[PDB]
């Protein structure tokens, strides 16, 4: 299957910083990204689809861009909120999902 | 109304062994949407293990769930199976029912809207 | 890898693509259309681009005037919408479509269209020049179209209209071989007679496929045979407000065999029924408009049911018929009905929806 990747794994900063995340793709992945936010013990909620669009009940905070084969996502503010696990997931298929390693944003 | 995607079934197996995890799905047509289980082992990231789209009867699977794992579509019950045989350890992840979405302002391929509450599966003697 | 079909608007603001610009009917469901239509700047925003399909019966012109023509008589039409995209759509769009989805943008929406299988295949018919009669067809046309509202004032500059072929297709069933004797009795021939068999060796074929008739003949007349004649003539009505029963002989062969009394011959004779041959209006039907090559003779209609077919569009019926030139006295002929039809990872290659030509 694809491959793919994130990086770093562990972060921290404060309530009011910004925030980078980069996911990193080992073929080529047609901007169908999106990414999950993992409240501790609880489904993985959707953040953001299409590598660059929102979705309801996310923070306009929140903007992933596609700058080529890798990915990122941007946190303008962080808040309490923003304390999970967010992962990355390449759809470049119909049926064939692959997620990254995920960040713990401490 | 809201699509309350919901699942149950799983216990405790040893290797080995079969089970069959049930996903109950309503406030939506089965045939127009994929379901995608996605399992998480404890402490570890999600891991994507097969799909069925009941309309078209294609399905696909993991490459470590090759030939381990069956899934299947009961439109009649508005749910979707999927039937596990030979489970060994590293399957003891929590696993999930995911349905992907079709649109809110675009196209979202892959986006998986919508999460059950996962059922834990565990495996040992 | 694969082909893909995209059409444009003038405006270029709009545009299709789709998988096949045929679609073959198998008697008992139709492939769906799997198109999906691309708008750049949404067009304002607060418009719906919707995607009309249409199956239209045709008379008298093309010309968009009304003497004939008042006779657009829609006999299917459905008003799929893509933006907004309606709570859920019907059946996951297909891997085609995502794929599509995947090479476009996010403004880029797709939708789907079934047929019920009663609705007639595409055919078009052109009277010969000038046999006193006018253009008609059933034509099937994918109208998408960007506006407020499905009655808005739809028009060709900023909506792209495109065709589609309807062709059917049904199995080479084993039927009984389509036998067809006479037997002509003279006024002068004593109680004797001239005898006649034929026989296609299947009921249905396809096009381009080759038809083999049998022949036999067994002669007790004192009348000899000069030659034969085989012709595969077109069988054409016009069920709808008209009367015309065209009756082009799409093709014929000649072949000069000879029978002495008292003498028997049987044969097999092969017959090709071909558009390209004879690309003349002639007067006969086609399942498509001859303006192009990919087209072939029409396919013959199936009656099925569901009130028949006098408003459901033209029927095509064909037969061979073969007959004896004989010496003095007699021109016996014979007719054979029978059935034609239409026989039945990479990125993607955008090929253009223009029907080429020769011309």
């Amino acid at each position: 299957d694809i491959q793919m990747t994130q990086s770093p794994s562990s972060l921290s900063a404060s309530v009011g910083d910004r925030v980078t995340i980069t996911c990193r793709a080992s073929q080529s992945v047609s901007s169908a990204v999106a990414w999950y936010q993992q409240k501790p013990g609880k489904a993985p909620k959707l953040l953001i689809y299409s590598a660059s669009s929102l979705y309801s009940g996310v923070p306009s905070r929140f903007s992933g861009s596609r700058s080529g084969t890798d990915f990122t996502l941007t946190i303008s503010s962080l808040q309490p909120e923003d304390f999970a696990t967010y992962y990355c997931q390449q759809s470049k298929y119909d049926g064939l999902i692959t997620f990254g390693q995920g960040t713990k944003v401490a | 109304s809201e699509v309350q995607l919901v699942e149950s079934g799983g216990g405790l197996v040893q290797p080995g062994g079969s089970l069959r995890l049930s996903c109950a799905a309503s406030g939506f047509n089965f045939s127009s949407s994929y379901i995608h289980w996605v399992r998480q082992a404890p402490g570890k990231g999600l891991e994507w293990v097969a799909s069925i789209s009941s309309y078209y009867g294609y399905t696909s699977y993991a490459d470590s769930v090759k030939g381990r794992f069956t899934i299947s579509a009961d439109t009649s019950k508005n749910t979707a199976y999927l039937q596990m045989n030979s489970l060994r350890a590293e399957d003891t992840a929590v696993y999930y029912c995911a349905r992907q979405g079709y649109y809110y302002n675009s196209y979202m391929q892959g986006a998986l809207d919508y999460w059950g509450q996962g059922t834990l599966v565990t495996v040992s003697s | 890898g694969t082909r893909v079909f995209k059409k444009s608007s003038p405006n270029c603001k709009l545009t299709v693509y789709l998988g096949k610009r045929d679609f073959v009917d198998h008697l008992d469901k139709v492939d769906p259309v799997d198109g999906v239509v691309l708008v750049d700047p949404d067009y304002l925003k607060d418009r719906k681009v919707f995607v009309t399909l249409t199956c239209a019966f045709r008379y008298g012109r093309e010309d968009l005037d009304v003497l004939g023509l008042s006779f657009r008589k829609d006999l299917f039409i459905a008003t799929y919408q893509a933006f907004p995209p309606m709570p859920n759509p019907p059946r996951p769009p297909t891997r085609l479509q995502d794929r599509l989805l995947k090479k476009l943008g996010q403004h880029a929406h797709p939708f789907f269209f079934t047929i019920p299988q009663n609705l007639p295949c595409s055919v078009t018919l052109q009277p010969g020049p000038e046999d006193t009669g006018k253009a008609c067809g059933v034509d099937f046309e994918i109208r998408a179209f960007c506006a407020k509202s499905i009655e808005e004032k739809s028009h060709k500059r900023n909506s792209v209209r495109l065709i589609i072929r309807k062709v059917q297709f049904a199995p080479e069933t084993p039927g009984p071989q389509p036998s067809a004797e006479t037997t002509r009795h003279f006024l002068m021939s004593d109680r004797r007679s001239l005898h006649l068999e034929a026989s296609l060796d299947k009921e249905l074929y396809y096009h381009g496929e080759p038809l083999n008739v049998n022949v036999h003949v067994t002669n007790n007349s004192a009348k000899t045979v000069k030659k034969i004649r085989v012709s595969v003539r077109q069988y054409a009505d016009i069920c709808l407000f008209s009367t015309a029963q065209y009756k082009c002989p799409v093709a014929q062969l000649e072949q000069d065999d000879q029978v002495s009394p008292s003498s028997t011959f049987c044969k097999v004779y092969t017959i090709t029924p071909l558009l390209s041959d004879n690309r003349e209006k002639r007067g006969l039907a086609l399942d498509g408009q001859l303006k192009h090559e990919d087209t072939n003779l029409a396919s013959s209609t199936i009656v099925k049911e569901g009130a028949n077919k006098e408003v459901l569009g033209i029927l095509v019926s064909y037969r061979v018929k073969v007959k004896l030139v004989v010496s003095r006295g007699g021109d016996v002929s014979v007719e054979l009905p029978f059935v034609l039809m239409h026989p039945k990872d990479d990125d993607i290659v955008f090929e253009d929806f223009a029907r080429l030509r020769l011309k």
